[PDB]
């Protein structure tokens, strides 16, 4: 793809052939670029996605990793959803609600 | 089990990307989630909004996740939710924060276009002149994407284009108009806004995170 990169996969990365949404989402991420959206998970800006108080915005994740997606296939320099969602259920319990 | 995630109000998990047929299979949108939270002590209720498609209005997505959450609470005995949002969720979850304040004590979105997408507006803009917009490499590797992502269909080229009407900047523009967040920062800053907020007489514990694996390059 022209103008973007995907920070999620490392050389050779099994998740470019077993996930589709992984090079479909770079693809869509560089039209974005394209778009003066800045760096994105291929379907949502950093800066779009800000509200409340921001955890983080540096995991190496696209739109469908996020949510653990296809199948729970994330490139090898993807950060673990199901761990970063499981410490916020804790953490808004040690918030009080 | 342990009760790492034992909220004290009910996690309710709020999909974004859905089909315009109610009633499709959710259960793994959230890829092995709702099973980790239920091993770690949460009561997790999975929202299914398909079929449903803008947010505001009398039909919209809002009314029937409001809806949901009066019936977790009238079942559970709980007076409060905590809302946690994908994509398109999490506008839908501003939307019963808004309009039912007291039935909320946090909302958390993940990878939300609260100021939009700019793949959907180039999909926009894309249609004005090819109405399928199949045309488009890019275009059809996204509709096949959704097409595996949700419940099947006959019509996934038409459902893959639906789910980006709202997320426009444009749409999303209005929407903002419409129902105003402490937690957003001002337009054009690329800030985040304030942690909580005092929408009734209740307090809403506000966050959010997203994904930046895409990054731009010269060449
Ligand atoms: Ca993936």
């Amino acid at each position: 793809v022209v103008g973007a990169t995907d920070t999620s996969t490392g050389t050779l990365d099994v998740a470019n052939v077993t996930d589709p949404s992984t090079l479909a989402l770079l693809a869509t991420g560089a039209v974005m670029i394209n778009r003066a959206s800045g760096q994105n998970d291929g379907l949502v800006s950093r800066c779009s996605s800000l509200f409340g108080q921001v955890i983080s915005t540096s995991y190496h994740w696209n739109h469908l990793d996020e949510i653990n997606q296809l199948l729970g296939v994330r490139g090898a320099n993807a950060e673990d959803p199901v761990a970063v969602i499981r410490t916020h259920v804790n953490r808004l319990k040690l918030q009080g609600v | 089990a342990d009760t790492y995630a034992a909220t004290r109000y009910p996690v309710i998990l709020v999909h974004g990307l859905a089909g315009t047929d109610k009633f499709a299979n959710v259960v793994d949108y959230w890829y092995g989630i709702q099973s980790d939270l239920q091993s770690h002590g949460a009561k997790v209720y999975v929202a299914n909004l398909s079929g449903f498609q803008s947010d505001d209005g009398p039909n919209g997505r809002g009314e029937q996740l409001l809806a949901y959450v009066k019936q977790v609470l009238a079942a559970t005995g709980a007076t409060k939710v905590n809302l946690i949002g994908h994509s398109q969720g999490g506008l839908t979850s501003r939307y019963v924060a808004a309009v039912a304040p007291q039935l909320v004590a946090s909302v958390t979105t993940i990878g939300t276009p609260h100021r939009g997408s700019e793949f959907a507006d180039f999909v926009q803009d894309v249609l004005k002149t090819d109405p399928t917009g199949l045309s488009s490499t890019v275009i059809a590797a996204f509709v096949n994407v959704f097409g595996t992502l949700v419940s099947s269909s006959h019509n996934t080229d038409q459902d893959a284009l639906a789910a980006l009407r709202t997320l426009t900047t444009a749409q999303t523009a209005t929407y903002n108009r419409n129902f105003p967040s402490a937690g957003l920062g001002a337009p054009g800053s690329c800030q985040t806004g304030a942690a909580t907020e005092t929408v009734g007489g209740s307090q809403h514990l506000l966050y959010s995170w997203g994904g930046t694996a895409i990054q731009p390059t010269s060449t």
